[PDB]
RNA sequence: GAGAAGGUGCGCCGGCUAGGGUGAAGGAUUUACUCCGUAAGCUCUGGCUGGUCGAAGAUACCAGGCCGCUGCGACUGUUU
RNA sequence: GGGGGACGGUUACCACGGAGUGAUUCAUGACUGGGGUGAAGUCGUAACAAGGUAGCCGUAGGGGAACCUGCGGCUGGAUC
RNA sequence: UAGUUGGUGGGGUAAAGGCCUACCAAGGCGACGAUCCGUAACUGGUCUGAGAGGAUGAUCAGUCACACUGGAACUGAGACACGGUCCAGACUCCUACGGGAGGCAGCAGUGGGGAAUAUUGGACAAUGGGCGAAAGCCUGAUCCAGCCAUGCCGCGUGUGUGAAGAAGGUCUUCGGAUUGUAAAGCACUUUAAGUUGGGAGGAAGGGCAGUAAGUUAAUACCUUGCUGUUUUGACGUUACCAACAGAAUAAGCACCGGCUAACUUCGUGCCAGCAGCCGCGGUAAUACGAAGGGUGCAAGCGUUAAUCGGAAUUACUGGGCGUAAAGCGCGCGUAGGUGGUUCAGCAAGUUGGAUGUGAAAUCCCCGGGCUCAACCUGGGAACUGCAUCCAAAACUACUGAGCUAGAGUACGGUAGAGGGUGGUGGAAUUUCCUGUGUAGCGGUGAAAUGCGUAGAUAUAGGAAGGAACACCAGUGGCGAAGGCGACCACCUGGACUGAUACUGACACUGAGGUGCGAAAGCGUGGGGAGCAAACAGGAUUAGAUACCCUGGUAGUCCACGCCGUAAACGAUGUCGACUAGCCGUUGGGAUCCUUGAGAUCUUAGUGGCGCAGCUAACGCGAUAAGUCGACCGCCUGGGGAGU
C-alpha cells in the first residue's frame, strides 16, 4: 500500500544514479509521463517510452558529464498530507534561478520560469537542481 | 513530531520564575533588621562573612549581605535592600546599599565612590 | 447511614375541570346461570382558582427529641 | 349629580437583614514521616578488576546498616 | 439544564424574541472541552526579531464599564443619570436633643500608603462648546506659564604658537624613562550665559458711519457686496537683531586576570575583603586596599528590577528517539488522518482579475517648514484580511462509469515443542516390606552437627506414590508477544507452494475503548517424590545475621478466580517501495546432460562477512541505523522523583 507515486519515481532516479545504472523502468501515470516530459526539455535524462499495454512503463535513460551524474539533489515539496499552494509573489527560487522547479498551473505542467511569465500561480512540485 | 499532532496538542513554551521572589517586581525595597550574625562561607574559600537577616514591608523574613569595610549596623535600624545573588553563602540573595538610609556609606575609599557611597574629597 | 439534618403546605364557602367503578336502553347469538354496551343514579379519586372567618386550621384524645466524639460485644436472640 | 382624578386600603414583584447545612481556599497546631546539605565524629566495606560469593531487573521473606537468600529473566560477562 | 428546549394562545416594548404568562410536548448542549476554578477591560498599535514569531495594551485615538455600598423609577429627543429624586446601609459633621447635613475615580491641595511621581498658578486672545443669534455672558476641557538631567536631539566648557623636554609626581638596571607642547610663556577669539537698545507673527473680527444690490405696496426696515473710521494678545522683558565686558561663567563616572578595549609598583598576608561566570588571598597579589599610568564613554555615568534576542534551548520556516533524556509488553479496532489506475462531468479548494471594505494617527517611501536635528507636515505605498462577481481546469475534493498491478475467495499440496481434552509408558530418586551380611557411613580447604550393632551404608526381591520427559537437539522450527520438547487418539487456528477461475480498490494506521498478560504472590478445594526462602544446628569468623555443611516449612504440582508489572531486549512502532557482492541453513517448486557426494535460477524464513552510503564514535549495512513516503507514541539539565 503505496501512499504517494510521485514521490516514488523521484526515489527510483536518486537510487540509481548511485548504483551507476542507465535504464530505469517504473510504472506508469498520466502525471509521472508528463512530469519526465518536463525534465527532457530542461535537460537532465535522455529520453522516456510510454512501452506497454495493461501494465504501462516507464523507461528513463540517465546522464552522466562525468563520473558525478547530472542530478545532484532532488526533493518532493508538496508531500501528501501538507499540500503546498502558492502564488506568484511567494513562489520560491532554488539556486538563484540555476535549478528548476515544477509548478502545476492553470494551464499545465510547467517549470517556475514559464509560470511566471504567464503570471499563474499553482501547487509546487519538487526542486531539483 | 508530525503537522497532525501539533494540531491536536500544540508546543508549550515553558516558563521560568523570579530568582529573587520577594520584592515583587521593584528594585529596591526597605525593611528592619533583625539579627547580625558572622556565618562561614562554603568549603573552597576560608573567611568569615557577615550577614543581617530582615524584615521587609511584605513581611518576609529573609537574609541579606552588607558589603564594605565596617558597619555600624545595630538591630531595630531600617535598611533599603537590593537583589543580587551571593554565590559564596548559601541562602543568601540580597545585598544592602550602602550610605542610603542608616547605613551611611564607607571612609576612606576613592576608587568606586558611588557604589557603597562615598562622597568626592 | 436516612423519616439524617432542615423547611413549606393544611380550615369552611363557591367557580370551573380530569377521571375511575357499577349499570342498563339496546344490540351481537352460542339462544340463554350469554357476549358487548348505553342514560339516569349512587360511589370512590383527584386537579386550579376566587371568597371568607379567627391570637390560633393535622385546633381536641391520638404521637420521633436531635447531633458530635469515644470504650466493649459483629448482629436478631437468651439469662439469676 | 354622573364621568374622571387624587388620597387611603390591599395583593404581586424586590433590596437589606436573619436561619440552617455543605463545599473550597489561605493562616496556624502538641507530635510524627521522609529529603537536601555540612567539614569534623563512630560502625562497617556493599559497588567499580572474575572488586574478592559475576552483576543487575521484577517479586517475596528476613535483617544495626550497606544488604542477604529464594524463583524467573538478562549480557550492559571474563577465563577457556 | 426545568422558562430549562421548542409549540400554541394572550400580553408587553420605538422594534424581532420565553421578553412575559397560561396550558402543551420532553427536549437542548458536551471531549471540535460544556460546566466549574484561577486571573485579566479589549482594539488600532508600542518593544524586540533578518524573518517567522514572541512578549505586552503608559501618553495619543475608537469602544465598553463604573461615580461612597446595594436597590429603584421618574423627567425627557436620547439617563435607569459624576455637581438630579426616593429608599436602605456604612462613615464624617451640626443641634436648642426634636432633627439635620455630606460624597475630589473634575483642577489644584492635605493626611496615609510606598523603592517612587509636580503649583491651593495665568487668562477667554486664539480653536471649540451652551444659551441668545443682538451684542454678550459662562468654561480648572482648551491655550499658556511654574517645578523635576524623567527621556530623545542640538551647543558650550576656548583657538594658535611654544622643549631650558622647567619644576613637581611616579617608576628605575641608577644611566634614565614617563606625566608632556601638556603647562608656563606669547599672539588672538567672545557663541551660550550676563548687560543695553531694537523688535515681527499668532488679528479673524466687533462697533460706528456711508454706499450699491433684493425684500416690498413702500429700496421704509432688514439681509447681503463694498467703502470709510475706530477699537483687541494671557503668552510678553516674544522669537529674532544690533552694541558692550573679557578666556573671564562653566567635567566628571565606571573599568584595567580571562571572555573584554586598556598596567605596573606599594600595603595586606586563608586575615580583612572581591565577584556576571571561571574563581583569586597561606609573606614577592598585573583579581583585595591605595598610587601613578591608561582605556571606554560624556552632562551624564554606573548598579538593581523587568521583557524580547543570542536559545536550531518547544525547532511551521528550523531539532530529536541502537548505547547520551526519549519506541507503549503485545494485539484487534471505533472517531479521525492519508488513497493504485483510465475516462467523463462538476467548480467546493487553487490561481488570475474587478468592486465594496480594512477609521485617523503610528511604521515605510518621496517631498515641504523650525539657523540644523529631534519636532511638525503634504502625496503615495502598505494594512498580509473578509465578502460579493467574472474566467481558467493541471492537481486535490465531490459525482458518473470502467481496468487489475493492491487486497480477499474458491483448488491441489506439503512442514511444524501452535492450542485444548483424556489416556499410556521407561530410567532414576524417596518411603516401606523381606533375605544375606557386619562396622562404620555421609560430608568438607580440613572438620563438626547428623546417621549407625535397637543391624546402618552396601546388596537382592516386592509394593506404593509423585513430578519431570536423556540420546535425537541444530545460528533448527512454530506462535501476534509471553511461551511451547515422551508416545497415541480426540477436537482446533494460521502460515507456506503450485496451477486456475472469480470479486474489482473492498487498503493502510489508529487518541480514546476492548482483549491475551513470564515468575513471585493472593482466594476456596485437592495433592505432598525431590528441590527449597523463612527457620534450626555445626563450622569459618575481631564480629558473620552471610558464603560452605547437616536438617527443614510456605511454595513449586492440579482445578477455578484474581493481580497486571520485568534487563516484558533486536535496549530498534507498525506498513509500502528502490539500492554492489560472497559464504552458510530450514521448506517449496522449477529448469537441467544424468550417474550424481548434481548444476543454476526463483520465492518464504533464519545466520556469518562486506562496497556505497550514514554515524559523535562504536557500529549497522535487501532481516539498514542507506534513500524516501502514510499514521501514532514519546523527550526537554542533575537531584528532589515515577515520589
Ligand atoms: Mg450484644
Ligand atoms: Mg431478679
Ligand atoms: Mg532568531
Ligand atoms: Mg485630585
Ligand atoms: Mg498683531
Ligand atoms: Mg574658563
Ligand atoms: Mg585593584
Ligand atoms: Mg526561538
Ligand atoms: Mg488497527
Ligand atoms: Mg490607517
Ligand atoms: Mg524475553
Ligand atoms: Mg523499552
Amino acid at each position: 500500500s503505496m501512499q504517494d507515486p510521485l514521490a516514488d519515481m523521484l526515489t527510483r532516479i536518486r537510487n540509481a544514479q548511485m548504483a551507476e545504472k542507465t535504464v530505469v523502468s517504473m510504472p506508469s501515470s498520466k502525471l509521472k509521463a508528463a512530469v519526465a516530459k518536463v525534465l527532457k526539455d530542461e535537460g537532465y535524462i535522455a529520453d522516456f517510452q510510454i512501452s506497454s499495454e495493461v501494465k504501462p512503463q516507464l523507461s528513463i535513460e540517465l546522464k552522466y558529464f562525468e563520473g558525478k551524474p547530472v542530478i545532484e539533489e532532488v526533493k518532493r515539496i508538496s508531500r501528501p498530507g501538507l499540500r503546498q499552494y502558492k502564488s506568484v509573489e511567494q513562489l520560491p527560487k532554488v539556486r538563484g534561478g540555476l535549478g528548476v522547479s515544477i509548478v502545476s498551473t492553470n494551464k499545465g505542467v510547467m517549470t517556475d520560469r514559464a509560470a511566471r511569465a504567464a503570471g499563474v500561480g499553482g501547487e509546487v512540485l519538487c526542486t531539483v537542481f | 513530531a508530525t503537522i497532525n499532532q501539533l494540531v491536536r496538542k500544540p508546543r508549550k513554551r515553558m516558563v521560568d520564575k523570579s530568582d529573587v521572589p520577594a520584592l515583587q517586581n521593584c528594585p529596591q525595597r526597605r525593611g528592619v533588621c533583625t539579627r547580625v550574625y558572622t556565618t562561614t562561607p562554603k568549603k573552597p574559600n576560608s573567611a568569615l562573612r557577615k550577614v543581617c537577616r530582615v524584615r521587609l514591608t511584605n513581611g518576609f523574613e529573609v537574609s541579606s549581605y552588607i558589603g564594605g569595610e565596617g558597619h555600624n549596623l545595630q538591630e531595630h535600624s531600617v535598611v533599603l535592600i537590593r537583589g543580587g545573588r551571593v554565590k559564596d553563602l548559601p541562602g543568601v540573595r540580597y545585598h544592602t546599599v550602602r550610605g542610603s538610609l542608616d547605613t551611611s556609606g564607607v571612609k576612606d575609599r576613592k576608587q568606586g565612590r558611588s557604589k557603597y557611597g562615598a562622597k568626592r574629597p
